[PDB]
C-alpha cells in the first residue's frame, strides 16, 4: 500500500471530469493561471469534499451522547 | 461511517467548537456567572452595580457581530476573512464574558487576526488606517488575548466553497434549468454571508449541513434533489433531512434582510443603548483597557520584584 | 483568575520543562516530558511572541499553529501534541520529540555517515507521503529542504517547518512568488508566478531527491539570476515551445545565451544513476519545467521506483547521526 493506509476515498460523492462551473471559465483561459500551473481540478476536489464533509455528522446528538 | 465525515470529526471546529444548544447555553451562563463573581470580589477592595443578563450579554455579541461584518464589507475584505473574523469573535465571547473585555475593541482584533488566519498579513498601520484608528497599538493589545480565547484553533471551515461544489453536482442533472441554478446560488450565497454568522449555526451544524440549509431556503427543490440523489445511489437519509430542517429553521430567524435591523438607529437607541449603559458601570476595571492590561503584564514578566515607581 | 487562564496553566502543568536543546530570537526549544508518564518525552518550543516584529504575531507563528493542527495524525508530519500560553504571554508548542536530527546533517556528514540507494528510497518514501498528505488536505508547504526534515527516534522522517505554508488559493486569488528557499525554488516561482499549485512543492522534492543522490545541492544559485541560469544549464531553457506563456510571467527572465535543449531521462542517468533507471525516471518527472506536466504527489506514490528492487530500508535500520 503506497499511501500508508491513509488514502482518502470519498463515500457519498465522486469527483468526475464533467464537473465545472461557469465562474471557472474566466480563469481557465487566463494566461497566468494556465502558464503558472494553477490546478482547477484541485479546486473542484476541494469544493466537493467540503460540500459533503460531515453530512451525517450530527453534532447535537453525538456530543450529548458523551 | 462515511470517510469524509470521519476526517471532519478530527478538526478543531468539531472537537473544540461544536456543542449542543444545551451545552452552549450552560457555557455562556457559567461564563457570565463566573465573571459576575470575579468582578464582584474585586469591587469590594459598598453598592454593587447591575450586571448584564446572559441574554443581554448574547444580545450585544449579536449586535457587534453584525457591526463586524459591516466593517468588513466597507473594507472590501474577502468572504472567507469576514466569516473567520466573525467566528473568532463569537468564539472569544463564549469562553469570555462581555463584562471582562471590551467588545468594541475585540471587534477590530477579530478582523485583524482573521486576515492572518486566512493568509493575509497586513501592516497594522495600514489596517488601522482603513478603520480610522489613530493608534494601532490599541488593536495589537488584544491579538494574543483573542488567540487564547479561541483556544488556538485557527482552522475555521466555511460553507462558501461547499456551495459552489454543490452547484456543480446539480449542473450534471439534465432536467434542472441553468437560470434556476444561478438564482439559487446567488441567493444561497447572500444567506451564507449573514445568516449563519449572526446565529449559532456553526456550533450545531457542519458546513455541508449549513450549506444545504442556505440552499434549501433559496430553492427547497434543489436541496431535496441533491440529498435524494446521493442516498438513492435509508434511515440516515431521514436523519440528515431532519438535521438540515433544524438548521433551516435556525437560519430563517436572521435572514439577510435583517442587515438593516441591526444598523437601525431606532433599534440601537431602544434595544442596544440601554445595555451599553448597564455594561459601562459593571465592567472589569483592570482588563477593560487592553493597552494597560498589556503594559502591566509585560512589566510583570520583565521586572519580578524590582521597582522604583511604586508609591503605595 | 480568568477561567481560560487557569485552564492554560492546567495544560502547562501537563508537561515538565527540562534541558534547553535550542536557543534563538524567534523560539527556544526545551526538552520535556508528561507528568503522568515521565518516560513519554516531548519538545516544547517557546515562541517569543515579541521577536522584533512591529505588526503583532509573526506569520510563521500563525501558520504553524493553524496547519500543524490541520495536518495532525500523519506519521511523516511533526505532531503538535498541545498548545498553551505562558505566564509571560508567550506562545508554547508541545511537539513530537525528534532526537536524531534532520536529513541535512546526515547528508553533510560525508566523513562518518554512510547511506545507499535503498536508504534514499526509504527517506524519499517518507517525504513523498508527507507532501502527499499536505496536498491531500489542500495545504502547500512552500519551504521543503533537507534541514526541515526532522528524524524521530525510531528513524521515521517528519516534515517540520510550516512557517511559510498556505492553504490552496482559489482561482484568481494571488499568491506570493517569494517562497521556498532559492536552491529549491521552482522556475514558475522564480518567474514571479502568482497563480500556482502543488507542483511548486514537487519541484523542491525533486531537488531534495537530487541532493540525496549526489550528497550536495543540485543547483545552489546565489541569486535568482544564478538560479535561473542554473536551471537552464542543468535542466533546460524554458521556452514558449515547452512551456506556453512562460515568457508572459510577471518576472520572467532569461540569461540571453544560446538556449539549452531540455535534457531527457537518459541525460540524468550519468550523474544520478545511483537510484537506477526507474529512480531517475521519478527524478526527471519531478523536475519538469512546466508545472502542468510535472508529476503530482499522488502520482509519485504509485510510481514503479518504490516497488522496483532494491526494496527500501526499514526505518529501524536507517543510518543514525554520529
Amino acid at each position: 500500500d503506497p499511501f500508508g493506509g491513509m488514502e482518502f476515498v470519498p463515500s457519498r460523492y465522486r469527483v468526475r471530469e464533467e464537473l465545472n462551473h461557469p465562474s471557472l471559465d474566466k480563469y481557465r483561459i487566463d494566461q497566468q493561471h494556465i502558464t503558472g500551473g494553477y490546478s482547477f481540478l484541485d479546486y473542484i476536489s476541494r469544493a466537493m469534499f467540503e460540500a459533503f464533509a460531515g453530512l451525517a455528522v450530527f453534532i447535537e446528538d453525538e456530543k450529548e451522547a458523551g | 461511517i462515511a470517510s469524509e465525515d470521519a476526517r471532519y470529526r478530527q478538526s478543531s471546529q468539531y472537537e473544540l467548537w461544536s456543542f449542543s444548544p444545551s451545552q452552549l447555553a450552560s457555557m455562556r451562563e457559567k461564563t457570565n456567572a463566573a465573571a459576575r463573581a470575579r468582578i464582584t470580589e474585586r469591587l469590594l477592595s459598598p453598592t454593587l452595580p447591575e450586571f448584564l443578563t446572559p441574554a443581554e450579554e448574547l444580545l450585544l455579541v449579536t449586535f457587534y457581530t453584525a457591526e463586524l461584518l459591516r466593517a468588513g464589507d466597507h473594507a472590501d475584505m474577502s468572504d472567507e476573512i469576514k466569516a473567520t473574523a466573525a467566528t473568532f469573535f463569537k468564539r472569544f465571547y463564549i469562553t469570555n464574558s462581555i463584562m471582562t473585555y471590551p467588545p468594541q475593541e475585540m471587534l477590530l482584533v477579530a478582523l485583524f487576526f482573521g486576515c492572518k488566519a486566512e493568509g493575509a498579513f497586513p501592516s497594522i498601520s495600514d489596517f488601522a488606517k482603513t478603520f480610522g484608528r489613530e493608534r494601532p497599538e490599541e488593536i495589537l493589545a488584544g491579538e494574543f488575548l483573542l488567540c487564547q480565547g479561541i483556544r488556538f484553533a485557527l482552522d475555521v471551515k466555511h460553507p462558501f466553497r461547499a456551495l459552489r461544489g454543490a452547484i456543480m453536482e446539480l449542473s450534471t442533472l439534465p432536467d434542472v434549468e441553468p437560470a434556476r441554478l444561478v438564482a439559487a446560488e446567488q441567493r444561497a450565497r447572500e444567506i451564507l454571508r449573514f445568516s449563519p454568522l449572526i446565529t449559532d449555526a456553526y456550533f450545531h451544524f457542519t458546513p455541508s449541513q449549513i450549506m444545504l440549509a442556505a440552499l434549501s431556503l433559496a430553492d427547497r427543490g434543489l436541496a431535496e434533489r441533491l440529498i435524494q440523489d446521493t442516498f438513492h445511489y435509508s434511515h440516515v437519509r431521514d436523519k440528515v433531512l431532519g438535521t438540515i430542517e433544524a438548521c433551516r429553521d435556525m437560519l430563517s430567524k436572521e435572514l439577510p434582510e435583517r442587515r438593516e435591523h441591526w444598523n437601525n438607529k431606532t433599534v440601537y437607541k431602544a434595544q442596544i443603548q440601554p445595555i451599553r449603559k448597564k455594561l459601562n458601570k459593571c465592567r472589569d476595571p483592570d482588563r477593560w483597557n487592553l493597552v494597560e492590561l498589556q503594559r502591566i503584564r509585560r512589566e510583570q514578566a520583565s521586572r519580578k520584584g524590582f521597582d522604583s515607581d511604586d508609591e503605595g | 483568575p480568568d477561567p481560560v487562564e487557569q485552564m492554560n496553566e492546567a495544560e502547562k502543568r501537563k508537561y515538565i520543562k527540562g534541558k534547553k536543546l535550542g536557543e534563538g530570537t524567534y523560539a527556544n526549544v526545551y526538552l520535556g516530558h508528561s507528568r503522568d508518564d515521565p518516560n513519554f518525552k516531548v519538545a516544547i518550543k517557546k515562541i517569543k511572541v515579541q521577536a522584533q516584529y512591529k505588526d503583532g504575531m509573526a506569520p510563521d507563528a500563525v501558520r504553524e499553529l493553524k496547519y500543524l493542527r490541520e495536518l495532525r495524525g500523519h506519521p511523516n508530519i511533526i505532531g503538535l501534541i498541545s498548545v498553551f500560553s505562558s505566564k509571560d504571554q508567550n506562545l508554547n508548542l508541545v511537539l513530537e520529540y525528534l532526537p536524531l536530527g534532520d536529513l541535512e546533517m546526515l547528508i553533510r556528514d560525508v566523513e562518518r555517515v554512510r547511506y545507499g540507494a535503498a536508504d534514499i528510497k526509504a527517506w524519499m518514501g517518507m517525504l513523498t507521503r508527507a507532501v502527499w498528505w499536505c496536498h491531500e488536505n489542500f495545504i502547500l508547504h512552500r519551504d521543503i529542504k533537507p534541514n526541515n526534515l526532522l528524524i524521530a527516534a525510531d528513524g521515521e522522517v517528519k516534515l517540520a517547518d510550516f512557517g511559510l505554508a498556505r492553504s490552496f488559493a482559489d482561482p484568481g486569488r494571488r499568491m506570493t512568488a517569494n517562497v521556498i528557499t532559492r536552491w529549491y525554488r521552482p522556475p514558475e516561482l522564480l518567474f514571479g508566478a502568482r497563480h500556482y499549485g502543488g507542483a511548486v512543492d514537487i519541484w523542491s522534492v525533486g531537488m531534495v531527491f537530487a541532493e540525496l543522490i549526489i550528497r550536495s545541492p543540485f543547483l545552489p544559485g546565489n541569486t535568482e539570476m544564478e538560479q535561473i541560469t542554473l536551471i537552464c544549464k542543468h535542466i533546460g531553457t524554458p521556452t514558449e515551445e515547452n512551456w506556453p506563456g512562460v515568457s508572459k510571467l510577471p518576472e520572467w527572465w532569461d540569461p540571453m545565451e544560446e538556449p539549452i535543449p531540455v535534457w531527457g531521462k537518459d541525460a540524468y542517468m550519468a550523474r544520478f544513476g545511483a537510484v537506477g533507471s526507474e529512480g531517475v525516471d521519478l527524478l526527471w518527472r519531478t523536475l519538469q519545467l512546466d508545472p502542468k506536466k510535472r508529476i503530482t504527489a499522488r502520482e509519485m506514490l504509485e510510481h514503479r521506483w518504490w516497488r522496483t528492487d532494491p526494496k527500501p530500508t526499514r526505518k529501524e535500520d536507517l543510518p543514525k547521526k554520529s
